[PDB]
């Protein structure tokens, strides 16, 4: 025991939040800078 | 020292003068309150620690 | 030893990666906007 | 009892600090600096009478 | 000044100037002013007082061609300890520094009690330096002035919230400021400390602090005299 | 004008050694200013001639095609003058004794200033700046000059005693100094800054809100203040300290050119989005600060870039401390 | 009224018996019991924390929370940096263990001002 | 004034006049009066500046058989933000009503940084209410002045005591205060509100309180406009 690597989880969560940015980081900021062109 | 950014005039002065006597008198009440809730504290941590 | 963990953290790499591919993605997004917004400008 | 009165002592005590290492010498140095002020005034006004 | 004038600038000598008492000079140039009936100052001073101690004040410094300078340090009392009074307010725009004695730290029995806050030298930052003095000199006064200042903050913040409230930096500026106060402040009637025993004090005290709070000293200067010992 | 000679003495030491690349080559800045001094102890009545001598030759070179900039240090002495000759005259004083007419010299003064076309041909343009120190008796701005020149001109970069006092240089009063140009700059940075304004924006309303929220911890204290108030409070602290405070007596800081300023910029609102991101997130201010102070003390340390190394390799520095902030801040808060 | 509820972390001998037997153990519309058994050796420390937050935070209807020292002195450092007033945290002796009067919070912060 | 007086009533038009740094004129008049060397009013300005400042404010106005008017808007500067200063004294003297723009509320981001305490319109009260613009305008004015400066007196105690010592009513008019001057009295330049559109806005923040304390506007009005 005291080997399991669990690590591998937070990998993935990571994983998961960084595409769940991708989301509001083309959202967010496409929005604002467009609606700064206009 | 330190002032509050006010323009001097009759008004304002005596404007500061009752702010003045209101604080001293302020002062003295809230030092009043603090001395008799210290002697109740003092109480409570003699009643609370028997 | 567990050391696996640490090269598995990657995670933030590919988070950065995804942030500057964002940057990019953005400046492609905007670009049809700002030549339309132009182009009316011209006419 | 204690937690409360605790508590109010303290805000108690602070704002007597505040009133009087603060607020007071503030506002006395409001005054002192609008009777410099107004003295100014008048002896501007006193001294163009004059002449 | 006459006097010093020819010392200085027609013998070649370096003339130290003492005016004492530049307060009864600007009460004489008052009492003038009242006789001429004339449209008095601000707390009845002339208005050209402004003029007349420039006439006076810059009568100092160093001349081309001549080995010789007058350095002039006026002694000046201001009325009520007020700065904004119209001798020490005009005499700070005419003058190239002053140095404040104060009446608090006085009363603290500290000697010279000298209130750095309040005090400038206008010229120093030209004086001091690697080939003048040593390389340290003005940083580690910039980081003097800046933490004496967060020393004073700090001490006005406990005087409201107690020790206890206050956060670790600002404990760490209220002992240096007993410590500045002190120690390097606090100097004999008959003392002489070179700049350089005065910077190798400055260092210690600011030593009270981790090097990454010493933001205002560069870190060229902070890895060569910070450690040092 | 009206100051003094070791004043004087100092800038005709120090600009035969400053150099200047605005004509391609490196030449002594005193091959392109003029000096009128009026010492303090000097004549009294000529310190009007000086300022009048200054603009007019200001305004001669603006008539070659040439922007100048004429520096009036001080017009309080201008003024103090014209109330000298007012009272040796006998006339009846304005406020504070100077002449009822010092409001319209004053202004007059300063409508010489402008951009313009020159008068003949060929067709060129040149401009004249004034840049006018005040002297306000007891370092009161309720002074005359003060209240005239003010009401005069279009920029106010008020200065604190206290802040220098302290030695925060420039000592600039944030909450009183205003510009008026920032409207008519929106192009130029639309051009070369396109998000100056809004940083610049965005650092007046942390100042501001860290401004108000220092007046409550006077008498309240640092508690009771939510984390995000926390965060303003230190990124302002930080914004003053190593933004707004720049010695310009050292090699890296006597002269900060406008991209580095924006980079700065930049880095500090980086900073304050990602420290505010953060703590949104469930993050506990306190430890993540403990956490990224080293993150704080490089951004705090970007002033300290030398603006001698070429704004691309500056620049490429402020990227990589951009990235580095962000990295770190991602690894802190998970 | 507004709060009420009585909640006790103790062994079986407190918690199910003395007091029990005129206080109760149940909530009105809850199957949480406001209790906690504690088996010896058998409930995890971090359980118990979870027990205290969960009787002190999570729920608002808990007046008083009385707990034995055979938590108290594991869960130390969660029970000091509680400094709320509404739950009134009391400690009490258990088993054999007395009450020992300098360790518990509210006694600690008594002594620290000003006696 | 001349020439919009001969606009005004020789060809009948109706006109808006606009004296800009009228505050300036009386410099000149300073001048002049100093050059003289006559007896001085306060701050040294002549004795008669409200005589030669009544010469042009009371220009303005409407004639009986003429189908023109005068509308008046002097713009004047007061020296440190004074108000007892000589010049916007004796305007406010002589003029009916005063637009009082605030440096504070400049300061803070608001525009138009209107302060409309210290403001005033002298022919307000005539010129609101039934059938000519509207039956809650002179309530609902009243009310908005009440309320803000009771925001105004609740955020002085907030800045030195805090919010948990100011009573529910004070919680109310912070609130009310925000509200005031981010939303009623903020206004983008070319943004034209109707003065219908501005009693409807004045309404959705004077619920902000109970009909309870709305307590200057009489029970008739509170009636038909505090539930709408």
């Amino acid at each position: 025991a005291f080997i399991r690597k669990e690590a591998e989880e937070k990998a993935k969560e990571i994983q998961l939040k960084a595409d769940q940015e991708y989301e509001i980081e083309k959202t967010n900021i496409v929005r604002n800078e467009t609606n700064n062109i206009d | 020292g330190n002032r509050e950014q006010v323009f001097p005039t009759r008004m304002t002065l005596g404007l500061m003068k009752t702010k003045l006597k209101g604080a001293n008198q302020g002062y003295s009440l809230l030092k009043r309150k603090s001395e008799a809730l210290t002697k109740r504290f003092r109480d409570i941590t003699k009643r609370i620690d028997d | 030893k567990e050391a696996h963990e640490i090269v598995s953290k990657a995670r933030k790499y590919r988070q950065d990666k995804l942030k500057q591919a964002k940057t990019d993605a953005a400046k492609e997004i905007d670009s049809y906007k700002i030549q339309k917004d132009k182009e009316l400008k011209e006419f | 009892a204690f937690i409360i009165l605790d508590e109010v002592i303290k805000v108690t005590n602070r704002r007597v600090n505040a009133i009087e290492h603060v607020i007071i010498p503030r506002t006395e140095n409001t005054i002192a600096y609008i009777n410099s002020e107004l003295d100014e005034l008048d002896r501007e006004e006193f001294y163009r009478l004059k002449k | 000044l006459t006097t010093a004038e020819y010392l200085a600038y027609q013998t070649e000598r370096h003339v130290l100037t003492i005016l004492t008492d530049m307060s009864s000079y600007a009460d004489a140039l008052r009492e003038v002013s009242a006789a001429r009936e004339e449209v008095p100052g601000r707390r009845g001073y002339p208005g050209y007082m402004y003029t007349d101690l420039s006439t006076i004040y810059e009568r100092a410094g160093r001349v081309e061609g001549r080995n010789g300078s007058i350095t002039q340090i006026p002694i000046l009392t201001m009325p009520n300890d007020d700065i904004t009074h119209p001798i020490p307010d005009l005499t700070g725009y005419i003058t190239e520094g002053q140095i404040f004695v104060d009446r608090q730290l006085h009363n603290k029995g500290i000697y010279p009690p000298i209130n750095v806050l309040p005090s400038l030298s206008r010229l120093m930052k030209s004086a001091i330096g690697e080939g003048m003095t040593r390389k340290d000199h003005g940083d580690v006064s910039n980081q003097l002035y800046a933490k004496y200042a967060i020393g004073k903050d700090a001490a006005a913040m406990k005087a409201v919230v107690g020790e206890e409230a206050l956060s670790i930096e600002d404990k760490l500026s209220l002992e240096f400021l007993e410590k500045f106060e002190k120690t390097f402040i606090t100097q004999g009637a008959y003392e002489d400390r070179t700049v350089f025993e005065s910077l190798d004090q400055a260092w210690s005290l600011l030593r009270i602090y981790p090097k990454e709070m010493l933001n205002r000293i560069s870190p060229k200067i902070l890895d060569e005299f910070y450690d040092r010992a | 004008c009206g100051e003094r000679g070791n004043e004087m003495a100092e800038v005709l030491m120090e600009f035969p050694e400053l150099y200047t690349e605005m004509s391609g080559t490196k030449e002594p800045i005193m091959k392109r200013t003029t000096l009128v001094a009026n010492t303090s102890n000097m004549p009294v009545a000529a310190r009007e001639a000086s300022i009048y001598t200054g603009i007019t030759l200001a305004e001669y070179f603006r008539d070659q095609g040439k922007n100048v900039s004429m520096i009036a240090d001080s017009s309080s002495r201008w003024a103090e003058a014209l109330r000298e000759i007012s009272g040796r005259l006998g006339e009846m004083p304005a406020d504070q004794g100077f002449p009822a007419y010092l409001g319209a010299k004053l202004a007059s003064f300063y409508e010489r200033a402008g951009k313009a076309v020159a008068l003949g041909s060929p067709d060129r343009t040149g401009s004249v700046s004034i840049v006018a120190a005040v002297s306000p008796a007891g370092g009161d701005f309720s002074d005359p000059v003060t209240t005239a020149t003010l009401g005069i001109t279009q920029v106010f970069w008020g200065l604190d005693k206290k802040l220098a006092q302290r030695k925060h240089f420039p000592s600039i009063n944030t909450s009183v100094s205003y510009s008026k140009y920032t409207n008519v700059l929106n192009k130029f940075y639309d051009s070369n800054y396109p998000e100056f304004p809004v940083l610049r924006d965005r650092m007046k309303e942390i100042l501001s809100n860290a401004e108000e929220l220092e007046q409550v911890v006077q008498l309240v204290g640092k508690s009771a203040l939510s984390d995000s108030d926390k965060i303003t409070l230190d990124v302002a602290t930080l914004i003053k300290e190593d933004f707004l405070q720049q010695n310009g007596y050292s090699t890296y800081d006597a002269f900060c050119p406008i991209w580095k300023t924006f980079d700065m910029m930049r880095a500090f609102i980086s900073y304050h989005d990602e420290a505010q991101k953060a703590v949104a997130n469930g993050a506990n201010w306190s430890k993540l600060a403990d956490s990224t102070g080293d993150v704080k003390h490089a951004v705090s340390s970007s002033k300290f870039f030398e603006p001698s190394r070429g704004e691309k390799e500056v620049h490429g520095e402020f990227e990589k401390l951009l990235s580095t902030m962000q990295e770190r801040f991602a690894e802190s808060t998970d | 009224e507004k709060r009420t509820l009585i909640a006790v972390i103790a062994d079986e001998d407190t918690t199910t018996g003395l007091l029990l037997a005129g206080i109760g153990q149940i909530t009105p519309e809850t199957q949480e019991k406001n209790f906690f058994v504690y088996q010896e050796g058998k409930t995890t420390k971090e359980e118990i924390t979870d027990k205290f937050n969960h009787f002190t935070e999570e729920r608002d209807d808990i007046a008083i929370l009385l707990i034995n020292q055979h938590i108290a002195e594991n869960i130390r450092a969660r029970v000091d940096s509680f400094t709320n007033a509404f739950p009134a945290i009391l400690e009490i002796p258990s088993k054999d263990h007395p009450y020992d009067p300098e360790k518990d919070s509210v006694l600690k912060r008594v002594r620290k001002l000003f006696g």
